[PDB]
C-alpha cells in the first residue's frame, strides 16, 4: 500500500522560474482590506501607450529639437534610429520596459509638440526610411519613402507612427555589439518650408520629442538587460 | 495624425492613421505584472555563525554576509554594520567608498533588478523566499520568521543548548540531513498593517515628532529572517519572488545613462 | 484672442475660476475622490463643510527667460494649506488627526502671441519633497535623476527619492505651452497606503512645475511670467478630533 | 491576469493556507457577531416578581 | 488691446474683521478669477449677506 | 504524428507551459482589442453645452 515511485534524474533542482508554487507556512491570515485603493494597472501594455521624453543631443540631453528660419534640403533637424535601443529613446519608459523583453513588434509613435510662438509658421517633412540603402542624406531622399507633411497652425503635435515593416514577425529589443547601418532604419525630421515670423518675434522654435508604443505593439519574453548604475 | 498634447492625453495610432496600412497585432500575456514578477531574483548572500545551532543568536556577518535579513525588495545593510542587526536604507552603497572604489559589486542587500524596474508607487503581494546554501555537501540551516513589526530580538537562549532561534511559536523552518537537497523553499502572507506598500519611496517621517527623515514606511516590509546553522563557512543566496503583485499608479523609473559613445547600447 | 468650448468656469464655494482657453480638466487615474468614511475610524468623520471645499489662491513664481529644462517648483500637499492661507480647511485640519481628500487644481501663467515656451505640471503620489513639506522657494534641478544619496556613498548607484524626469509625464499632467493655454486644470482622487491619512507627518501629493522648454521672446515682450495656483480640497473627510496641532509650522 | 503558475492538479494546500486572504471593508462598519462562542458566566435572580410577596415595602 | 493677457482677483469681503489687506485675504471671502480673452467684460455679483432681511439705503 | 511520449497521466504541466505556443498570422493584419486593461487618466470638460451661456461671443 505505500505508493512506488521512480526518482527522476533531475531531483533536487531549483527552477527560479518554475511555473508553481512552494509551502505555505503561515496559513490562513486575513490581510487589511485595501478596497479603497485606485489606480490600479495590470499590463504593462496598459502603460505603455504614454508618451515620454526622447532625449536630443546626447550626453547633453534637452526633450527638444529646434527649427529655424533655413530648409537646407541637406540637414536633417533630427535623425533617431529606430531601435529600441537608440541612445535617443535611453530613458523613455517604452525603452526602459522593452530593455525587460527579447522580442517586440508593431508600431511605434513619435509625438512632436510645437512650443514656438503663435505667430510663427511652418512645415515639417517628417520620415521613416526601412534599412536596405542607408540612410537618406537629404530631404528628396527622404521624400521617396514613408513621410508625412506638418502644417503649424491652431493644433500644436503631430503624431506620427513608424509602421511595422519587417521580414520576421518579431524583431530583437536590445543589440548585442552596435548595429552598423541596420537596426531597422531611420525616422528623419526635416524642415519643408522655413519657420517664418513677423517683426517682433524670436526666428527659432523648440519642438519638445516624445515616444510610445501604437496600439499595435507587443513585447515578449521576460529577461533582464545587463546590470547598469545611472552613476 | 494631428494633436494636441497639451491636454495630457494622445490618441493612440497604428500606421493606419496617416498611411495605406493594415494593424498587425497578435496576442501575447508576458506583458501582465502579475506574470512578470513571478520569478525569483536574488537580494544578496548571507551567512550563519559558528556554534548558532545551539546557543543564544547574535548579529554577525561574515564577509558583510549577515545573519538575518529583512524581507524587502528595497536597500538594507550598510556595510558600516555589519555586525549590527540590520537595517533598510534610502540608498545603495556601493562596493567601495571612495572614487577609485568600485560600483559593483554592491555591498548592501537589494532585489537590484526590482529597484532597476519598478514603475508603480505602491504594490501587494505574497512573498516566495528560497534559501541556496553554495554547498553540495551536507549543509544544516535553522530558519525563524518573525512577522513586520513583531519582536525581532531573538536573543535569549531559554533553553539550555537550543538555539535561541529555535524558541516559541514563531515559525521555525529546519533542514539537515544527510539526504536533503540542502535548499529552503517557503511562501509568507503579507503581514503589513498598511493596505498597500511604498514601492520606491514613502515621502514622510516614522513619528509625529517630524523628526524628519523621509523615505521608508514604517512596518511595510514581509518581515526579518534568522539563520543559524552548521556550515558556518558556506553561504547561501536568499531569494525573492512576487506571488500575485498588484501595483498602483504609474511612476518613473532607474536613469539610465547616455550612450557617449553610439547612437545604441547593447550589454554589459 | 482665446475662444468658445474653451471659456470655463468652476465654482467652489464662495469661489469662481473663469479661463477663456483651456483644454480640458484632466481627472488622474480617471476617478474623483467620492468623500466616503475610512472603513478604519470607528469615529463619525466631519465632512461636508462648505467653508472648506473651496479654491485657495496664491502664487508661485515667476518664469523666466533663464530658466533651465526640468528645473521644478514642488507644493507639498496638504501641508501648503494647512497654515493660515487654507482658511478654514487648514484651521479644521489642524484639529483633526487624520484626513481623507481629494485635490482639484488650476495654474495659471499668461504671455502673448509673441512668447515661445512650455511648463509641465503634473500631480504625483509620494512624490520626494522638502523634509519640512514646504513649498519650494526657487525653481531647482536639485537631485535629479538619481536621488539623494550620502556624501560617502562614493559609488553608490542611487538613492530611492531618485526621479528619472525623461518620465514624468506617466504621472497625471497637462502641458501649459504659451501658444495654446493659460490654464491648466488636474484632478486627482485619493491614494495613500492606508484607508485615510495621519497628515501631520506624510505630504502623500506633490502639485509640481517644471520647464520643459524655457521662455523665448524678442524685446518688448513682457518679461516674467507671474505663475499662480488655485487648489481645492475635494471631500475632504476628517476624523479624529483633539486640541490643536499648535506650532502650524 | 495570472502568474507563472501552470500545473493541472489542484492546489494540494487549499487557498486560505497557500494565499493571504483578500477581505474587503465596508465604509460605514460592520457589526461583530453577536456572540464569539458558547462560553458564558450566567447572571441569574437579577430582576423580580414572585416571593412572599407585597408584605413587602412601597 | 486684443493682444494683451491677464487675470484678475475680484472679492467680496462681508464686515466684522476689517476689510482685506492683500490679495491673500480677499481670497478668503468670496471671489471670482477674471481671464481676459474674447470675452469682454466680466459682471460679478456681490451676494446680499445680511443678518436683517434689508439694510438701510444711506 | 507524436514523438517519444507515452505516459497515461495527464500532463502535469499544463500545456500553455509544457509547450510553445503556435500562433498563426493572418495575411490581412489583426486588431488590437480595444483596451489592455482598465487604467486610465481621463480627459472631462474637453467640449461644452452648458453655462452662463450665449452672453459668450459669435
Amino acid at each position: 500500500s505505500p505508493i512506488p515511485v521512480t526518482i527522476r534524474e533531475h531531483a533536487g533542482t531549483w527552477y527560479s522560474t518554475l511555473p508553481d508554487s512552494t509551502v505555505p507556512i503561515y496559513g490562513k491570515t486575513p490581510v487589511a482590506p485595501a478596497n479603497y485603493m485606485v489606480g490600479e494597472y495590470k499590463d504593462f501594455l496598459e502603460i505603455a501607450q504614454i508618451p515620454t521624453f526622447i532625449g536630443n543631443k546626447v550626453p547633453n540631453a534637452v526633450p527638444y529639437i529646434e527649427a529655424s528660419n533655413t530648409a537646407v534640403k541637406t540637414q536633417p533637424l533630427a535623425v533617431y534610429q529606430v531601435t529600441l535601443s537608440c541612445s535617443c529613446l535611453a530613458n523613455t519608459f517604452l525603452a526602459a520596459l522593452s530593455r525587460n523583453f527579447a522580442q517586440y513588434r508593431g508600431s511605434l509613435v513619435y509625438t512632436f509638440v510645437f512650443t514656438g510662438t503663435a505667430m510663427m509658421k511652418g512645415k515639417f517633412l517628417i520620415a521613416y526610411t526601412p534599412p536596405g540603402a542607408g540612410k537618406p542624406t537629404s530631404r528628396d531622399q527622404a521624400m521617396q519613402a514613408t513621410y508625412a507633411i506638418w502644417d503649424l497652425g491652431l493644433n500644436s503635435s503631430y503624431s506620427f507612427t513608424v509602421p511595422f515593416i519587417s521580414p520576421t514577425h518579431f524583431r530583437m529589443v536590445g543589440t548585442d555589439q552596435a548595429n552598423i547601418t541596420n537596426v531597422d532604419g531611420w525616422v528623419t525630421v526635416w524642415q519643408l518650408t522655413p519657420l517664418t515670423y513677423p517683426p517682433g518675434c524670436p526666428t527659432s522654435a523648440k519642438i519638445l520629442t516624445m515616444v510610445s508604443a501604437g496600439k499595435d505593439f507587443s513585447l515578449k519574453m521576460p529577461i533582464s538587460p545587463a546590470p547598469w548604475s545611472p552613476q | 495624425g494631428v494633436e494636441n498634447a497639451e491636454k495630457g492625453v494622445t490618441e493612440n495610432t497604428d500606421a493606419t492613421a496617416d498611411f495605406v496600412a493594415q494593424p498587425v497585432y497578435l496576442p501575447e500575456n508576458q506583458t501582465k505584472v502579475a506574470f512578470f514578477y513571478d520569478r525569483s531574483s536574488p537580494i544578496g548572500a548571507f551567512a550563519v555563525k559558528s556554534g548558532s545551532l545551539e546557543s543564544g543568536f547574535a548579529p554577525f556577518s561574515n564577509k558583510a554576509c549577515p545573519n538575518s535579513v529583512i524581507l524587502t525588495p528595497g536597500p538594507q545593510f550598510d556595510p558600516a554594520y555589519d555586525q549590527l542587526r540590520p537595517q533598510r536604507l534610502t540608498e545603495i552603497w556601493g562596493n567601495g567608498n571612495e572614487e577609485t572604489s568600485e560600483v559593483f559589486p554592491l555591498k548592501t542587500k537589494q532585489d537590484y533588478s526590482f529597484c532597476l524596474f519598478s514603475p508603480f508607487v505602491y504594490y501587494k503581494c505574497d512573498l516566495e523566499v528560497t534559501l541556496s546554501p553554495h554547498t553540495s555537501g551536507a549543509h544544516g540551516l535553522l530558519v525563524r520568521w518573525c512577522p513586520t513589526g513583531t519582536p525581532t530580538k531573538p536573543t535569549t537562549q531559554v533553553l539550555h543548548e537550543v538555539s535561541s532561534l529555535s524558541e516559541g511559536r514563531t515559525p521555525q523552518v529546519y533542514s539537515a540531513g544527510p539526504g536533503t537537497s540542502n535548499q529552503i523553499s517557503f511562501v509568507v502572507p503579507y503581514n503589513s498593517p498598511l493596505s498597500v506598500l511604498p514601492a520606491v519611496w514613502y515621502n514622510g517621517h516614522k513619528r509625529f515628532d517630524n523628526t524628519g527623515d523621509l523615505g521608508i514606511a514604517p512596518n511595510s516590509d514581509f518581515g526579518t529572517l534568522f539563520f543559524a546553522g552548521t556550515k558556518p563557512d558556506i553561504k547561501f543566496t536568499v531569494y525573492l519572488r512576487y506571488k500575485n503583485m498588484r501595483v498602483f499608479c504609474p511612476r518613473p523609473t532607474v536613469f539610465f545613462p547616455w550612450p557617449t559613445s553610439g547612437d545604441k547600447i547593447d550589454m554589459t | 484672442e482665446n475662444l468658445s468650448d474653451r471659456v470655463s468656469q468652476d465654482t467652489a464655494g464662495n469661489t469662481v475660476t473663469n479661463t477663456q482657453s483651456t483644454v480640458g480638466r484632466l481627472v488622474g487615474y480617471g476617478t474623483v475622490h467620492d468623500g466616503e468614511h475610512p472603513a478604519s475610524c470607528a469615529d463619525t468623520a466631519s465632512e461636508k463643510i462648505l467653508a472648506v471645499e473651496r479654491y485657495y489662491t496664491f502664487k508661485v513664481n515667476d518664469w523666466t527667460s533663464t530658466q533651465k529644462p526640468f528645473e521644478y517648483i514642488r507644493i507639498p500637499l496638504p501641508h501648503v494649506l494647512s497654515g493660515e492661507d487654507g482658511g478654514v480647511f487648514g484651521a479644521t485640519l489642524r484639529r483633526h488627526y487624520l484626513v481623507k481628500t481629494g485635490w482639484r487644481v488650476q495654474v495659471q501663467c499668461n504671455a502673448s502671441q509673441f512668447h515661445a515656451g512650455s511648463l509641465l505640471v503634473f500631480m504625483a503620489p509620494e512624490y520626494p519633497t522638502l523634509d519640512v513639506f514646504a513649498m519650494d522657494n526657487r525653481w531647482s534641478k536639485d537631485n535629479l535623476p538619481n536621488g539623494t544619496r550620502t556624501q560617502t556613498n562614493r559609488k553608490g548607484p542611487f538613492a530611492m527619492d531618485h526621479q528619472n524626469f525623461w518620465q514624468w509625464t506617466l504621472y497625471p499632467h497637462q502641458f501649459l505651452n504659451l501658444r495654446t493655454n493659460t490654464t491648466v486644470d488636474l484632478e486627482v482622487p485619493y491614494v495613500n497606503i492606508a484607508p485615510t491619512s495621519s497628515w501631520t507627518q506624510h505630504a502623500s501629493w506633490t502639485l509640481v512645475i517644471a520647464v520643459v522648454a524655457p521662455l523665448t521672446y524678442s524685446t518688448g515682450a513682457s518679461t516674467s511670467l507671474d505663475i499662480t495656483a488655485s487648489i481645492q480640497p475635494v471631500r475632504p473627510v476628517f476624523n479624529g478630533l483633539r486640541h490643536e496641532v499648535l506650532s502650524r509650522q | 491576469s495570472e502568474g507563472n503558475e501552470g500545473v493541472i492538479i489542484n492546489n494540494f494546500y487549499s487557498n486560505q493556507y497557500q494565499n493571504s486572504i483578500d477581505l474587503s471593508a465596508n465604509a460605514t462598519g460592520s457589526d461583530p457577531p453577536k456572540t464569539y462562542g458558547q462560553f458564558s458566566n450566567l447572571l441569574s435572580g437579577a430582576v423580580n416578581a414572585f416571593s412572599n410577596m407585597l408584605p413587602l415595602l412601597a
